[PDB]
């Protein structure tokens, strides 16, 4: 398209960006760093702090969703689980806030959310993420690499490979209204599994993408072969959900009461 | 496969 | 000539195709061994396909250059990719089917009356009719083709930096490339990367299956496979 | 790896 048309396409999908994603990075990276006096994060490192960040909503109100008695590495388990369901929620707003998005198939529709949630969790978990650890609930904790690379049987390493892809990926240095456009483009992929109407798809991706390449070329001058090095990382997000899937055949297998999140097993059901 | 709660958040969107 | 001359990359391609001969002997004249199963018969082509790919590999710029260690972990992170890539491009010609290195031709049920639907179904609509629609030619495989090869995530190399920075010098080659040839189409270049995620997720469950396949055995298969096969 | 190393080097 044109320029002011890529522009405003930027400017258009940050704001609902802004409004449908409550930590966004600049937020998320102003607590990592020290900016904004009010609370640090509460840090979670073993099994008693753990406790006491859990336990800390047993004096705060009754939310929860799974109140130990239940071993640590499951309850950790069941958390990261719980905050998918409300990332995937927040990620389905945006969605429909993507031109011509939900005049497509339904069908197509949630196909896109289908296999591009779980690769926007990723990305945007990078968001909230040094090489120590990662914000949890909305940015009142902060878990060490340490803590839950030591989880015990197979879950000591389900976190692992999303922090190795977080330190490449932040290596890139983009920001929200980078990340804006990338996420739609993520969504937008006329190459998922089942999709009845491809043309449509690519046609809206396509302008995605040029809109990405000029906010990156103005955003990033100095930056050579960004748009290239982008795209890229989704290939990286395609390997770290097929493993992240497979580790989950592996618990299912060890695990007698498994049980996944209604929502979640919707979306990994049949998937890649 | 179905996907039903995909498709009402799609639809009606997420509640409080 | 200039880093990662576009010429030399198609030329590796050329250099180590098929292109006549080839495609005779396993699908109209005579043919050696006589097996009567098919995931056989592409697990033997993946095999002969491995001594070539090595061929290709020295003739793309640079490759050779690199430490001796560096290129062995290289093309055993990116092997089966490279390969999927090659036989994938090759079978646009043929509607719904695959074309081996052996001169076979695969066919769809065929692949089905082996437990290998889907997966082979993914490979015809996720790789073949997309190079085919959007007429990839042989000069953007090549250079998706040493993208991949040039990967500086692979596990356990020596320098990784300038393997990316090889990485790079393609992406800048290509995208040249694309808009001297392609200038009719801007976005072509963003198109040509964004078949390299269906390439990757398709190429892990490929290894998924290989390894579902030497635990059981039963008339198991070809050497350096196997040498392949014993996981990064 | 015997095989592929050989086929590097000559
Ligand atoms: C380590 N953190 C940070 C969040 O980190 C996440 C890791 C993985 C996912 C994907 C989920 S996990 C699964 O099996 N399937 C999914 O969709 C989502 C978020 C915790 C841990 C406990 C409580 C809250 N936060
Ligand atoms: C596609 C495919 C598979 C594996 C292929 C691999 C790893 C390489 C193929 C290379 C070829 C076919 C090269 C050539 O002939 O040039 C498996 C067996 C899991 C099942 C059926 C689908």
């Amino acid at each position: 398209p044109e320029s002011a048309d890529l522009r405003a396409l930027a400017k258009h999908l940050y704001d609902s960006y802004i409004k449908s994603f409550p930590l966004t990075k600049a937020k998320a990276r102003a607590i990592l760093t020290g900016k904004t006096t009010d609370k640090s994060p509460f840090v979670i490192y073993d099994m008693n702090s753990l406790m006491m960040g859990e336990d800390k909503i047993k004096f705060k109100h009754i939310t929860p969703l799974q109140e130990q008695s239940k071993e640590v590495a499951i309850r950790i388990f069941q958390g990261c689980q719980f905050r998918s369901v409300e990332a995937v929620q927040e990620i389905t707003e945006y969605a429909k806030s993507i031109p011509g998005f939900v005049n497509l198939d339904l069908n197509d529709q949630v196909t896109l959310l289908k296999y591009g949630v779980h690769e926007i969790i990723y990305t945007m978990l990078a968001s909230l993420m040094n090489k120590d650890g990662v914000l949890i609930s909305e940015g009142q904790g902060f878990m060490t690499r340490e803590f839950l690379k030591s989880l015990r049987k197979p879950f000591g390493d389900f976190m692992e490979p999303k922090f190795e892809f977080a330190v490449k990926f932040n290596a890139l240095e983009l920001d929200d209204s980078d990340l804006a456009i990338f996420i739609a483009v993520i969504i937008l992929s006329g190459d998922r599994p089942g999709l009845l109407n491809v043309k449509p798809i690519e046609d809206i991706q396509d302008n995605l993408l040029q809109a990405l390449e000029l906010q990156l070329k103005l955003n990033h001058p100095e930056s050579s072969q960004l748009f290239a090095k982008l795209l890229q990382k989704m290939t990286d997000l395609r390997q770290i959900v097929t493993e992240h899937v497979q580790l989950l055949q592996v618990i299912k297998k060890t695990e007698t009461d498994m049980s996944l999140h209604p929502l979640l097993q919707e979306i990994y059901k049949d998937l890649y | 496969e179905r996907h039903k709660i995909l498709h009402r958040l799609l639809q009606e969107g997420s509640p409080s | 000539n200039e880093d990662m001359p576009v010429e030399r990359i198609l030329e590796a391609e050329l250099a180590v195709e098929p292109k006549t001969e080839t495609y005779v002997e396993a699908n109209m004249g005579l043919n050696p061994s006589s097996p009567n199963d098919p995931v056989t018969n592409i697990c033997q082509a993946a095999d002969k396909q491995l001594f070539t790919l090595v061929e290709w590999a020295k003739r793309i710029p640079h490759f050779s250059e690199l430490p001796l260690d560096d290129q062995v972990i290289l093309l055993r992170a990116g092997w089966n990719e490279l390969l999927i890539a090659s036989f994938s491009h090759r079978s646009i010609a043929v509607k719904d089917g695959i074309l081996l290195a052996t001169g076979l031709h695969v066919h769809r049920n065929s692949a089905h009356s082996a437990g290998v639907g889907a997966i082979f179904d993914r490979v015809l609509t996720e790789l073949v009719s997309k190079m085919r629609d959007m007429q990839m030619d042989k000069t953007e495989l090549g250079c998706l083709r040493a993208i991949v090869l040039f990967n500086p995530d692979s596990k356990g190399l020596s320098n990784p930096a300038e393997v990316e920075a090889l990485r790079e010098k393609v992406y800048a080659s290509l995208e040249a490339y694309c808009k001297h040839k392609y200038p009719e189409q801007p976005g072509r270049f963003a198109k040509l990367l964004l078949r390299l995620p269906a390439l990757r997720s398709i190429g892990l469950k490929c290894l998924e299956h290989l390894f579902f396949f030497k635990l059981i055995g039963d008339t198991p298969i070809d050497t350096f496979l196997m040498e392949m096969l014993e996981a990064p």
